[PDB]
RNA sequence: CGCUCAAACAUUAAGUGGUGUUGUGCCACUUC
RNA sequence: ACCCCCGCCGUUAGUUGCCAGCGGUUCGGCCGGGCACUCUAACGGGACUGCCCGCGAAAGCGGGAGGAAGGAGGGGACGACGUCUGGUCAGCAUGGCCCUUACGGCCUGGGCGACACACGUGCUACAAUGCCCACUACAAAGCGAUGCCACCCGGCAACGGGGAGCUAAUCGCAAAAAGGUGGGCCCAGUUCGGAUUGGGGUCUGCAACCCGACCCCAUGAAGCCGGAAUCGCUAGUAAUCGCGGAUCAGC
């Protein structure tokens, strides 16, 4: 009945509880796009169900928790595929060579010291 | 004004606003850590000296 | 039309309008619509003739500004200049006169640069 | 019905003592939650590596401390006095309250 | 602005809140 | 800049208020250029430091609320 | 880069249009990581480009950037001393990397107040090629053809 | 815009000169 | 390389979270309830050019599958024999040297903040990819018992009074900001830019003249993107947006 999966990215994790249905997608309350509103990035969340053509067949209600807005976006497509993976092993086949089960470990690497910002030396100077 | 500046920080007879912290070890008044009691330069040291409880080499 | 006294204030949000009053800038000018509830959106080129007269007769009738305020700004200075005291030394020679920095910068009040060596 | 709290700077030894909680008292009454793995705090103190005019390449460390929980729902009067006698840690902090 | 000491974009870097900035 | 209790020290206060008493001179040494200006202390001319010497300087009714600091520089060249 | 070729970065395909050549040039437009606004612009052009021509957007966005797309640049080769300008091809993902942004430029030359109808009414003109952007493109490709002399010096 | 000058400044580890550019009237040689 | 953080999974834990599962609901993870997941923080697993092929004498290299992660996965800790007779004897140590009603000690105050000027480093911008204002939303790692201060009242506000809880994954700094939506401004030295200055005012602290931080009215400047030259960055980097901590009565 119900399929699940475990995705994360930059701090900002997510779950994801699928069940069978209309479209539904209620993610911590909130309606979909109301949640991303005015977000052009939103609509990139919902790929791994036009790859399987089960969007208009599956509601979802996810519960996705930290990070900021736009990178959250990402811990959904993880959870989305490895929750339609999970109740179905043979959509791997064609689902990770597209690029869809991968961590994707870019995060904020940490600032260094001697720079402002990691990678950022005191403008230099010799006068 | 070295020796007698560190007698000075144990008295205390005048205003609250004179005081300030003193290095326990050395005698510095800048970089006193609040925590240890001593300056920047000498909790380095007895940092590699582990004579420091608790305190170790960080990396992150 | 003429609101403080010679000063007027045309063709633009009547509530900016009063900005351009010496002695009056975006807080007065919310309080002086509000007193005599006029429109803070229409501009001056139509407004009621007893609303040219309202706001005539209450703004340069409620406090000091235009020119007997500057008036009293300069006194006020030649008063920190007759005795001469430090926050008055500081207009007297035209140094800054919050003990900021002169050895470099503060040139809104010691003009152009001169250079000279 | 029964809390207390382990801190400590080394968690190895730490550890040690938090589990070797669960063994007597489980082992003579009560049922006993285990090692609970409290969020951990860190006193990260940055300091000038030089003892002049070199602001950077400098070095830090950290203060870490761990802490973690215990309940023991029923105080067994075999517990009680299993507690006293075989408690013997060293460099940690324990506390019990009601 | 951020070097303004009279609004929303300026009493968010000067730390202090005052007349600008919503409070109790 | 303080408010309540307006701020200064009860020495030079203890020597001019016995100038009051029976309006004799003007003249007192001093060293609390921090101090305010007494309203009361009309008329008198004290003698500031400002850790070169000290400048005597006359006292009127407008400069009240300011403090001695202000009317005894401390920076040779004013 | 002096050790490897440095593989050409690939970027992910529009939200709207599905182009690895779209957001190509919306990131190009992006200021400071702000990508929400050049990504409104930009469909505020395409929605202009519906209203002043029949045409479809990414229809006059595709003819648009291929006509500021320079054929061959000019430049600098260092033969012993002598410093000229040897003029020879554009790179093949050069092109792309120029005319994206040499539209950019001319629409942020245009009078115009509001962003999105400096693209849009640019890449209306890049089209044609009327344009102040392709006007950045006829001008570098003469730089080639004058210089077309010391030409055996194209390595 | 071009042309001459005495400085502030910039190029060099430094010096020197040059020069760059503003201001003004209309890479070379050397480091006891 | 042996260490730590971050990537995937599992073990151990359920005062962190969860109508996922059901029941009650002031329908708020608030009560019961449960360890699943999220997380938290310890223990391990994993990746060895191992597999496939191609190139090769080997080492090794190039391509593909599996995989969360390939060829050092990203990041840190770690800097040789010495060089700079580099730096510091003012952190301390320490040979030599000089002073000793004094080159030592006290205090108040001044000064280290002085300005005809020059360099380094900086922040804010000179605006429509913006300025303004209202509502609305999302972090991490941290820090806090005469410190963090929930909420109520006054006040334009800085703030003060009243007063709850909290030695803290339980209370608090806590609004994260840019974002989103609606609104105004309509290319102007501006509702850009907030330098400077007058007046009033709050708090720390014996005391803010020299010299503090901040609030309100007002005043609103140079400034229309910067010469020669010169500066940083190979990717979650630059840039851009915020937030906290060490130091501290305050700054
Ligand atoms: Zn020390």
């Amino acid at each position: 009945e119900q399929y699940y999966g475990t995705g994360r990215r930059k701090e900002a994790v997510a779950r994801v509880f699928l069940r069978p249905g209309n479209g539904k997608v209620t993610v911590n309350g909130q309606d979909f796009n109301e949640y991303f509103q005015g977000l052009v990035r939103a609509v990139a969340a919902l790929e791994p169900l036009r790859a399987v053509d089960a969007l208009g067949r599956f509601d979802a209600y996810i519960t996705v928790r930290g990070g900021g807005k736009s990178g959250q976006i990402d811990a959904i497509k993880l959870g989305i595929a490895r929750a339609l993976v999970q109740y179905n092993p043979d959509y791997r086949a064609k689902l990770k060579p597209l690029g869809f089960l991968t961590r994707d470990a870019r995060v904020v690497e940490r600032k260094k010291y001697g720079k402002h910002k990691a990678r950022r030396a005191p403008q230099y100077s010799k006068r | 004004a070295r020796k007698a500046l560190i007698e000075k920080a144990k008295r205390t007879p005048k205003f609250k606003v004179r005081a300030y912290t003193r290095c326990v070890r050395c005698g510095r008044a800048r970089s006193v850590y609040r925590f240890f009691g001593l300056c920047r330069i000498c909790l380095r040291e007895l940092a590699h000296k582990g004579q420091l409880p608790g305190v170790r080499k960080a990396s992150w | 039309a003429r609101i403080a006294g010679v000063e007027i204030p045309r063709n633009k949000r009547v509530d900016v309008a009063l900005t351009y009053i010496y002695g009056i800038g975006k807080a007065r000018a919310k309080e002086a619509l509000e007193k005599t509830g006029i429109n803070p959106a229409t501009r001056v080129k139509d407004l009621t003739e007893a609303e040219v007269v309202r706001l005539r007769e209450y703004v340069e009738n409620t406090w000091k500004l235009e020119g007997e305020l500057r008036a009293e700004v300069a006194a006020n200075i030649k008063r920190l200049m007759d005795i001469g005291c430090y926050r008055g030394l500081r207009h007297r020679r035209g140094l800054p006169v919050r003990g900021q920095r002169t050895r470099t910068n503060a040139r809104t009040r010691k003009g152009p640069r001169k250079t000279v060596a | 019905k029964i809390r207390i709290k382990l801190r400590g700077f080394d968690h190895k030894t730490l550890d040690a003592s938090a589990q070797k909680i669960v063994e007597a008292a489980r082992r003579s009454g009560a049922q006993v939650s285990g090692p609970i793995p409290l969020p951990t705090r860190v006193r990260r103190f940055t300091v000038i590596r030089g003892p002049f005019k070199h602001k950077d390449s400098r070095e830090h460390f950290e203060l870490r401390t761990h802490n973690r929980l215990v309940d023991i729902i029923n105080p067994n009067r075999k517990t009680i006095e299993q507690l006293m006698t075989l408690d013997l840690p060293t460099g940690v902090e324990i506390e019990i309250k009601t | 602005g951020k070097g303004d000491r009279r609004t929303r974009r300026g009493k968010i870097w000067r730390g202090t809140y005052g007349k600008y900035r919503p409070r109790k | 800049s303080l408010k309540k209790g307006v701020f200064v020290d009860d020495h030079l206060l203890e020597k001019v208020l016995e100038l009051n008493a029976k309006g004799e001179k003007r003249l007192i040494k001093t060293w609390s250029r921090r101090s305010t200006i007494v309203p009361e202390m009309v008329g008198h001319t004290i003698a500031v430091y400002n850790g070169k010497q000290h400048v005597p300087v006359y006292i009127t009714e407008n400069m009240v609320g300011h403090k001695l600091g202000e009317f005894a520089p401390t920076r040779t060249y004013r | 880069a002096r050790r490897r070729r440095a593989e050409v970065r690939q970027l992910q395909p529009d939200l709207v249009y599905g182009d690895v050549l779209v957001t190509a040039f919306i990131n190009k437009i992006m200021r400071d990581g702000k990508k929400n606004l050049a990504a409104r612009i930009f469909y505020d052009a395409c929605k202009i480009i519906q209203e002043k021509t029949g045409q479809e957007p990414l229809k006059v966005f595709k003819q648009a950037v291929e006509n500021v797309k320079p054929r061959m640049e000019v430049r600098s080769r260092r033969v012993g001393g002598a410093n000229y300008q040897v003029p020879m091809e554009v790179s093949p993902r050069r092109q792309q990397s120029l005319a994206l942004r040499w539209l950019v430029q001319a629409a942020n030359q245009r009078p115009e107040r509001r962003a999105a109808v400096r693209i849009a009414h640019e890449l209306m003109d890049a089209a044609e090629g009327k344009g102040g952007a392709v006007k950045k493109k006829e001008d570098v490709e003469r730089m080639a053809e004058a210089n077309r002399a010391y030409a055996h010096y194209r390595w």
